[PDB]
């Protein structure tokens, strides 16, 4: 592509646990997790710009890492998937 | 219904009325929520209201709507909320003898209306005309009565009979009189339709009070909360004795709406006089509409903030959302506030009316009108011999929508009909009854096979607007069944889509991709349909 | 007397059913898992229930009381199992026949009768058929291989109620599994012993019975093209 | 306890909009018969019974309310002062201001208002959880939010019901700022 | 990378809907009496028919058989 600016990301299904879904149209600032890993409740696990405004995406349990749809600088819009966890 | 009304007045608590289903869309959001939402929650609101009076489900703008934009036959809604909530009696609005139209038609059409209404699900008919005209209410009254169905008879609020100099016309005393004149008609519960929301607390009590010794019909207030003294004057209606009140629930309450059930039920505490209903439920019915409503944000009106200015212009609640989206369509979006200046001038240029529908759609098309032209009052003093009016607003001053009590002024008047002039009778006497054998046969020939009765007057009622329907149903099949945001929106790359047919039956349609335009502007929609490959040409316009 | 029919199973043979059926002008009703959403079984029928969302794609066709709350909401007069579900499961048939639903396929008393594979032995022995020479019941305690072994022939087998053993301590120590993998996939610790006939060809006949004593077969099926349990190719006739 | 501390004025901050019609009529009642201090009642429409509210406590005998403009009133704002002016019209006691200018001000404040839309609530009805909960202004947006960003959106009925219950672990206390947090 | 009709002296008429023209009623060259409906206009919930404003000759229809008109336009001039 050039970048992954044109990648259209699948909408996170909402009566799922383990989906976790983009909350606001915004930017990926920093990706911190790769698929295969564990970490603690209340991770780190991404970072989004919202509009100028810096939130991080935290774990909601203890388990490992599906999948991760995003890559550095990817836009975002609100219900897009961005993490899958056990 | 006689034993209905009887079993209304032994009950000390205050009963409610649900609107809901009809008036608090039709307020707030340009009355466009389809079944399907309603159908969704029937079951628990079957349960929620199962101490309610009524529903009020049908009627008003809801028939035009249904029919025209959502483009599902209202008829449907009804039979099937119907089936699903047998408890609570079902409650319509009926606008005398303009049925469910704009203007008077023929007698045997109010009839036939009623008796296929009464026969359909509903069971309480609230019967008002646009100027309080009890002559106009007689014939549906009539019809009412031998459905075996109630008959609710309403007197419109005006002006402020707290107050002596707005009105010399609108008095304590003209609503006594007029209400007695509803007592002897036989009608079985007495309505306060405050269509403006201009019942202010005190005068609610005072109202009330007078009317609750003058006659011995149960009384059913209806209100909006445009003032955002809804709730005060229902505790104040409450304390003066009232029956039945008109609530909709928490988030589809408020502003041009009714007020809040929910806030209501909580306000009574400690007083004597409490609300039979279940709060545990409505909390969840208002979460479910909060969400719901959510679907119709393209329809929201312009107010966000209680407007004590309504005692100035008197604008319906239920006028204001579809007024809105009259304007926008017209030129005058943003330009709204002047639409609501000219229509309190309107009102003094006709000699003080009464405003609801369609008597308020007159003053709204001649606000609309004159706004578009700049045209003011003093500009029809010598200078109306030419102007040129819309269709509602010459048909007022020939008395298609009936009698104001204050006449007309003759030389305010003629500048607009001039060439054919006045009708002094209400206009049920002299129209002829129509054809609904040559009806029949011209339906049965368009489609080719079994027309119901419920067709006829539907088509009499509305002939464009049926006949346009009929067209949408050959080509899209039935609409209803979608969810909302696949009816307003269609589908997403990718999206998956439950559309609930029957028990056990249902279409899973999922939309792969869209294809670029090909040399003839037709798009290719690739399909999977129930497991199933598809593709479906489409042009793009 | 049949007027709506489910299946309580999956796949080709929900559709074939669903096919016969619809041949009888024969109402249908599918079930299906939340894994099995787009299933195609789940689009043939005239109807389908998803079974529900309180449990998992591995007991959703094997939850007995929940298919028979769909049959009775659905009006369900016969239920067809197919094969390895429900099918042979005693407990199911009689659930049917106490809510007024056919069970489509033999009786409770044939299910018990060969659903166990010594109460199917007993049966073939009352009904004078060569059967393979074994225990003439069970075996629970221990020291089991040794106490059989030593007093029949050459190659043995340790089957289930549902391991090939050629003796010499690995009668055991190859049959210590035997207990437990009889606990993943089956109900049943409860074992029995055969003596392996080794080179065997596998035979099978179709047979038919309806309710008023007439009886047929349809030939036989040579299931000999096997891999290790399971079946691979079968012919018919056998050649 | 304050009149004696020597303050001059008895404020009730109802912060949550707890205080309901009767109650209203009931505490300041009582509260102009046991201190002579005047009263000035604060509180919030969050329930969308404001305006009752207050209607009782100027029936009740209270001194001054806390009121806002109709176009930056309702919902956890304060109780439209245009509104109650009307509301009070017929009634033994009257609102010492002007309407003409009330109307004037809110319609600057209602154009002024559009600038703010990126800094507007999602609240836009009044609740009656908070009789239950009892969270002060807009900190069932706050919670509902954060409880969002923990993954517990669909459990959120629940977060509600241990907040109810956190309050009663705590000995049973006010929530403002910071107890609420 | 409809011209608009003039609303002070000359008598052409004016559209005062911004909507769809239903129906064209009078032709090219025609004799028309006093009040004479010779345009039909329709908007959302709205109807004008366009009267006569005294008597004359048409002497030229603007709009066909459906034509979306602005508020202002040229539809007929008569003298
Ligand atoms: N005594 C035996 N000697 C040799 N092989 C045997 C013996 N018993 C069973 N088998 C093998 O196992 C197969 C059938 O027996 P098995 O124990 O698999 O029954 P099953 O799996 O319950 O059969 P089905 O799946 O048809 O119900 C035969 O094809 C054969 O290969
Ligand atoms: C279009 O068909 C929507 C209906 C808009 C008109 C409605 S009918 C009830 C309200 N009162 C009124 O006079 N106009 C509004
Ligand atoms: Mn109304
Ligand atoms: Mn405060």
């Amino acid at each position: 592509n050039v970048h992954t600016n044109a990648n259209v990301k699948p909408k996170a299904d909402k009566s799922n646990p383990s989906h976790i879904g983009a909350q606001m149209p915004g930017s990926v600032t920093e990706v911190k997790v790769s698929v295969g890993e564990t970490v603690k409740a209340n991770q780190p696990l991404l970072i989004t710009e919202a509009m100028k405004m810096e939130t991080t995406i935290q774990a909601p349990f203890d388990g490992v890492i599906k999948q991760v749809t995003v890559n550095n600088g990817d836009t975002i819009a609100t219900g897009d998937l961005l993490i899958e966890i056990e | 219904p006689k034993g209905v009304a009887e079993w209304v007045k032994k009950q000390d608590d205050v009963l409610l009325t649900d609107t809901t289903f009809r008036d608090a869309h039709q307020s707030l959001l340009a009355t466009r929520v389809r079944t399907k939402d309603m159908i969704n929650i029937a079951s628990k609101t079957a349960d929620v209201f199962k101490d309610g009076f009524s529903l009020e489900m049908w009627g008003g703008a809801t028939f035009d709507v249904a029919y025209n934009f959502l483009k599902e036959n209202p008829w449907e809604r009804l039979e099937r909320l119907r089936k699903a909530i047998p408890n609570v009696l079902f409650q319509m609005l009926l606008r005398a003898s303009n049925a469910v139209g704009y203007k008077n038609y023929p007698d045997n059409v109010i009839h036939k209306f009623v008796q296929e209404s009464a026969k359909a699900g509903i069971d309480v008919f609230r019967i008002f005309d646009s100027l309080n005209w009890v002559d106009q209410m007689k014939v549906a009254n009539e019809a009412v009565q031998e459905a075996g169905k109630i008959s609710e008879g309403t007197i419109c609020y005006t002006g402020d009979i707290l107050n002596p100099e707005r009105s010399n016309i609108y008095t304590l005393e003209y609503y006594v009189k007029l209400a007695k004149e509803l007592e002897r008609e036989g009608f079985h519960i007495l309505a306060i339709k405050d269509m403006a929301g201009l019942l202010k607390p005190k005068a609610a009590y005072e109202l009330i009070g007078e009317l609750k010794s003058a006659v011995d019909l149960p009384i059913h207030l209806h209100t909006h909360d445009t003032s955002g003294n809804g709730l005060l004057t229902y505790k104040q209606a409450i304390d003066a004795g009232v029956d039945i009140i008109d609530t909709a629930v928490a988030s589809m309450s408020g502003l041009t709406s009714q007020p809040s059930a929910n806030s209501l039920y909580y306000a009574l505490n400690g007083f004597p006089r409490h609300l039979r209903t279940d709060i545990e439920g409505m909390e969840s019915l208002s979460h479910y509409w909060s969400t719901v409503r959510t679907y119709y944000s393209d329809f929201e009106s312009d107010i966000k903030s209680p407007n004590t200015e309504i005692y100035q212009h008197e604008m319906p609640g239920g006028q204001y959302s579809n007024l809105s989206q009259q304007a926008k369509s017209l030129g005058l979006g943003e330009r709204f506030d002047e639409v609501k200046d000219m229509y309190r001038r309107v009102n003094f240029l006709f000699g003080d009316i009464v405003k609801v529908t369609p008597s308020s759609k007159v003053v709204g098309d001649m606000a609309l009108y004159m706004v578009q032209n700049d045209l003011d009052e003093q500009s029809v003093i010598t200078d109306g011999y030419k102007l040129d009016f819309p269709e509602s607003v010459v048909s007022f001053f020939k008395g298609e929508i009936g009698q104001p009590v204050n006449g007309f002024n003759k030389d305010l008047q003629a500048v607009i009909l001039k060439g054919q002039e006045a009708l002094t009778a209400r206009p049920g006497e002299y129209l002829e009854p129509v054809d609904f054998e040559k009806v029949r046969e011209l339906l049965e020939e368009e489609q080719q096979g079994p027309v119901t009765e419920q067709d006829i007057i539907s088509y009499v009622l509305y002939p464009k607007v049926y006949e346009q329907y009929i067209q949408t149903r050959n080509q899209y099949g039935n609409l209803s069944l979608l969810d909302t945001p696949t009816f307003f929106f269609g589908m997403r790359n990718g999206e998956t889509v439950e559309i609930e047919i029957d028990k056990g039956k249902r279409l899973i349609i999922k939309l792969e991709t869209i294809s670029e335009p090909d040399e003839n502007g037709n798009r290719t929609i690739y399909y999977a349909m129930n497991g199933q490959a598809r593709r479906i040409y489409i042009k793009d316009e | 007397q049949i007027k709506k029919l489910l299946v309580a199973n999956r796949g080709e043979i929900a559709i074939r059913i669903f096919r016969a059926a619809a041949e009888l002008d024969i109402s249908t009703v599918a079930i299906y898992s939340n894994e099995d959403k787009s299933s195609l079984h789940r689009y043939k029928a005239d109807e389908s229930y998803l079974v529900g969302s309180d449990l998992g794609p591995a007991e959703s066709y094997l939850n007995i009381e929940r298919i028979i709350d769909v049959a009775k909401q659905a009006n369900v007069d016969a239920i067809h199992p197919g094969y390895g579900f429900l099918s042979e499961n005693e407990q199911f048939a009689r659930r049917c026949a106490e809510e007024g639903i056919k069970f489509i396929g033999p009786h409770l008393e044939h299910l018990d009768m060969f659903g166990d594979k010594v109460k199917a032995r007993t049966t073939a022995i009352k009904a004078d058929l060569p059967v393979i020479p074994g225990t003439d019941g069970p075996i629970k305690s221990y020291e089991l291989a040794k106490e059989f072994a030593e007093e029949a022939g050459f190659p043995l087998m340790i089957k289930a109620t549902s391991r090939i053993v050629r003796e010499e301590s690995e009668l055991e120590d190859a049959f210590h599994r035997a207990k437990s993998e009889a606990e993943k996939s089956f109900g049943n610790s409860e074992v029995y012993i055969e003596r392996y006939i080794d080179n065997p060809k596998h035979i099978e006949v179709q047979v038919i019975g309806d309710e008023h004593g007439n009886i047929v077969h349809l030939f036989e099926r040579d299931c000999s093209v096997q891999r290790r349990h399971q079946k691979v190719v079968e012919v018919a006739p056998s050649v």
